[PDB]
RNA sequence: UUUGGCACCUCGUCGGCUCGUCGCAUCCUGGGGCUGGAGUCGGUCCCAAGGGUUGGGCUGUUCGCCCAUUAAAGCGGUACGCGAGCUGGGUUUAGAACGUCGUGAGACAGUUCGGUCCCUAUCCGCUGCGCGCGCAGGAACAUUGAGAAGGGCUGUCCCUAGUACGAGAGGACCGGGACGGACGAACCUCUGGUGUGCCAGUUGUUCUGCCAAGGGCAUGGCUGGUUGGCUACGUUCGGGAGGGAUAACCGCUGAAACAUCUAAGCGGGAAGCCUGCUUCGAGAUGAGUGUUCCCACCGGGUAAGGCUCCCAGUAGACGACUGGGUUGAUAGGCCGGAUAUGGAAGCCCAGUGAUGGGUGGAGUUGACCGGUACUAACGAGGGCUU
RNA sequence: UCGAGAGGGAAACAGCCCAGAGCAUCGACUAAGGCCCCUAAGCGUACGCUAAGUGGGAAAGGAGCCGACAAUGUA
RNA sequence: GAGGACCGAACCCACCAGGGUUGAAAACCUGGGGGAUGACCUGUGGUUAGGGGUGAAAGGCCAAUCAAACUCCGUGAU
């Protein structure tokens, strides 16, 4: 569960490192976002010379969460850190490389390019 | 708070009747 | 009055599972089902807890994949994994290995139990 | 034995343990004590468990009883006089009898004694 | 509309796994066997309904008025009675046994029972009121209701306003619970969800009131 | 609902939070007329108050601007609702300073830093719970429903279809599915939380004669776990469909006098109204209905059946409700399990020692489960008239 | 007129309509106002108008009607 | 091995918060907080008295009372 004023590590190479969650999309008053939920965030820390500069307002998809998430089969998955991937307006990732594992919840939500680029999907 | 009026004799005695002991 | 509850909690029970403990490295053969084709994903990691009762037993497996500590909690009797392979044994002195969340690298390794 | 709901006897959890431990001391010393009804009800399961441990009699159990009754003399009588008496009886080692309310605070009293 | 019903007794909850390997948390209901003891009708009693008597009680704890009411239908005295308000009560017969397997897998039921008690619940726990914040200097009102009305107009607390009172222990009916499995040997019902009332309570299971 | 005038009652202003409640002059959702309405979307107007109406930056702020969303971020009344409910930031005390005015004490709808917010609920009111009596015989059980309360929110994607519409760009009505947001209820199988209960490690000190093993205190000394219970961040479920009458509006037949939706009549027509769903419900004094039981005695004893007392929880502030009371598994204890911790004590072996290995998934162990009696279990004799 | 004025009427309503209380009265006639029931006395007699519950609130203006429209609950 | 030096108990004080508010207390309690070798704190004995005292200055303090103490008297003021 990631909410407003939450900070996420960026898992791709767009040049951003840390983003602050501005809002959770998909409903009025929506409170928490998990794996596969799209959010609006601001870039709080970025690599010098990268594409995205500190202060930019971006949309990012959450790919890891520290709060364990239940699956249909009864099993759960959790990670050690909260991470997201910055998207373009068309729903495609801005970066070209993705670091660390990602959750399988992306498949049903049609983030196929995220998955194809991810080193491992658990 | 404070009692607004002196309680009427009827109302006072309605209540004290409830303060009775039970036969053992 | 749960006298007859265990009768219903003795049909869904699994028997393939081995007898492992917390601190024992295992290899779970999860059965991923991507629509048409279903492969068998392999999850190798330490067993940091095992809690519950009867049909509700759940164990947790932990691994570090590309510098990220992933955890997966499975029901011991869930018809999701083909088989559980007890790889090694642990020499831990606890029952909930929750102190492995912050330890990283050489310090966060469980020692084999040489008999 | 199962813990108590609500307020602990004697005003604290720490006082309760030592309170029930010493009441058991007196019950084994004299075989019968008169005390408040609530205290008697709490004391029954504690004393009955101690007798169960004394029945077994081995050195290990003697440590375990000593964790509650620090008095070695009382424990000696427990293992050598009382436990042999109840060798055959399976539980229900104590008898609780209600008596009249106490003067002064109108606390309901009761007698708890070892079953002969 | 036709409504089949049977009394049960919630036994606990467990989980199962449907063929698609989806954990399905079920509650075990020991429904049956229960017998019809009286059939009401339009003429005799005004409406259409059917009593069913479920339970186990030795004949020594039943008083004579009930002991003679059971002997009219020629059934051993049970302990709990209820009526199912149906529309086809003329198809039943005194003494008929309603087994556990009146329902089959997939059907949706409307379970009913006495919800768990909660004592004299406070304002927040019983109506989800908010508080006045732990910090920033709140004087002994961290969990108070707040206000309860306006000033001189109307100069009165509206009826039906939400206060703190005894919570729970009242009749509750959960709806469209799915009957996962019906184990006809023991006479159980694996129902996907959470039926009201504590373990050992007397639940009632009747067909879906809605969707018919 | 503003700024005002009168001076008729009475010698903490504001803002925020909590909790409502009402109006419609409607922000969304629902229905419709016209359109300078090709389609998607709009403009205006008519009907419509059932529900819904987010989170932040600045400022005491209402207001206002802005950011990110949303189907939408409505306007108002209620002592500019609500301080015997909370705050006390501005504002109306005493301290001090700046600008200006004053010769001065001081003053300023100028500014600045600081500045005590009391109360045990008598009455009405509201939320729950009992006692008494009533309901013409006395009881046990189950219910009809006059009335009342609760709920009424909504999005995205797929098919229909890249179809009708169009220069094309774009792009439907209607109809059918899939998954969600917010809110509410029940529950504890799963996931998390607590744990003065349980298990283990360890610090200082003190005690049990000493070693060993343990107790007391130190926030449960601290720390690592944690069954039951209570829980939400967790699981499951709900908003509905349908029927009746309607608003705006759309019509059939049709005059008064060809035309007319109307003057007689007959239809369609809203998230709105009544039902349907959930719950309470015969003190509904209009006190109802059903099955069964007792039986026609002499102020009193009784029948059916209750109450008191005790053990408890499925209950609970106390009453109350539910089950059990030797014909007894109600509680405790005792046997076993499941859970929880995690390898007891003694002895042996290894080691100079701290320690390690074996005996042994050991010992301890509560609430969950199965067995087991060992302990404790006042109230009828039917009024009269037709 | 009240102030300093009782009594009857206007539902209640010091100042409006009728009427100025020395005291008693289980008699009668009237004033303002009324006469279907609440509530005393007319469902009065006869002619005509109103179809809007107008009567039981209101304008410019439009063809008795529309204009007509706020907040606790008919009001 | 100096210091109107540093940290910090006793001692002196009273910046913040909560409680208390017909209180345990007519000004306190609990947890934080400032000084803590100095212009410091404190005991005992003296001394300054009302348009007067004293005041590192708030109209502060002068017996729970101070923009002029308290008591008796003018006095049954107005």
């Amino acid at each position: 569960m990631i909410q407003q004023e939450s900070r996420l590590r960026v898992a791709d190479n767009t040049g951003a490192k840390e983003i602050l969650c501005i809002r959770v999309l998909g409903g009025s008053g929506r409170r928490y976002a998990g794996i596969g939920d799209v959010i609006v965030a601001t870039v709080k820390d970025a690599i010098p010379g990268g594409n995205v500069k500190k202060g930019d307002v971006v949309k990012a998809v959450i790919v890891r969460t520290v709060k364990e998430r239940r699956r249909q089969d009864g099993s759960y998955i959790r990670f050690d850190e909260n991470a997201a991937v910055i998207l373009k307006n068309d729903g495609d990732p801005r970066g070209t490389r993705i670091f660390g594992p990602v959750g399988r919840e992306l498949r049903e939500k049609k983030f196929m390019k995220i998955i194809s680029l991810a080193p491992e999907v658990l | 708070a404070v009692p607004k009026r002196k309680m009427s004799r009827s109302n006072t005695r309605h209540r004290r009747s409830q303060w009775k002991a039970a036969v053992p | 009055m749960s006298h007859v509850l265990d009768a219903v909690n003795a049909a869904s029970l699994r028997s393939d599972v081995p007898a492992f403990r917390p601190g024992d490295t295992v290899n779970v053969h999860v059965r991923v089902i991507e629509g048409n084709r279903s492969r068998i994903q392999q999850f190798k990691g330490v067993v940091i807890r095992r809690q519950g009762s009867g049909v509700s037993e759940t164990f947790t497996v932990r691994k570090v994949s590309f510098s990220v500590g992933v955890e997966r909690t499975f029901p011991v009797h869930s018809p999701i994994f083909e088989k559980i392979e007890l790889v090694t044994r642990g020499d831990v002195r606890r029952a909930k290995l929750y102190y492995l969340r912050e330890l990283r690298g050489k310090a966060a390794k469980i020692k084999e139990k040489r008999e | 034995p199962k813990p108590a709901k609500g307020a602990r006897l004697g005003g604290s959890a720490a006082h309760e343990k030592l309170l029930l431990a010493n009441l058991a001391k007196s019950l084994f010393e004299h075989g019968r004590i008169t005390t408040t009804e609530a205290k008697a009800r709490r004391l029954r399961p504690v004393a009955e468990r101690l007798i169960t441990k004394a029945k077994k009699g081995d050195i290990h159990n003697r440590r375990l009883v000593l964790q509650t009754i620090t008095d070695k003399g009382i424990v000696h009588t427990l293992f050598t006089e009382i436990a042999p008496r109840y060798a055959e009886r399976p539980g229900g080692y104590t008898r609780i009898t209600k008596i009249g309310n106490r003067r002064g605070d109108n606390a309901p009293m009761a007698v708890i004694e070892l079953v002969e | 509309k036709n409504i089949k019903g049977v009394l049960g007794e919630k036994l606990g909850m467990t989980q199962v796994w449907d063929e698609n390997n989806r954990v399905v948390p079920v509650t075990v209901v020991k429904a049956g066997p229960c017998v019809v003891t009286q059939v009401r009708s339009n003429d005799t009693d005004g409406y259409e309904s059917v009593q069913i008597a479920f339970g186990e009680i030795d004949p020594r704890k039943v008083n004579k008025p009930l002991k003679g009411h059971f002997a009219k239908a020629d059934v051993t005295p049970r302990r709990h009675l209820v009526e199912i308000r149906t529309a086809d009560a003329s198809e039943y017969t005194l003494g008929q046994e309603i087994t556990a397997a009146v329902f089959e897998a997939g059907v949706k039921v409307d379970v009913t029972g006495k919800s768990k008690g909660k004592g004299f619940a406070g304002v927040m726990k019983r109506h989800n009121f908010r508080g006045l914040g732990a910090g920033h200097g709140t004087q002994r009102k961290h969990r108070s209701p707040g206000s309860i009305g306006g000033c001189a107009t109307p100069g009165r607390v509206f009826k039906g306003l939400r206060m703190a009172g005894r919570m729970g222990n009242e009749r509750v009916t959960t709806q469209n619970l799915t009957v996962h499995a019906v184990d006809a040997e023991k006479g159980l019902l694996l129902i996907k969800g959470a039926v009201p009332g504590p373990n050992g309570g007397l639940v009632l299971v009747r067909t879906a009131a809605k969707g018919a």
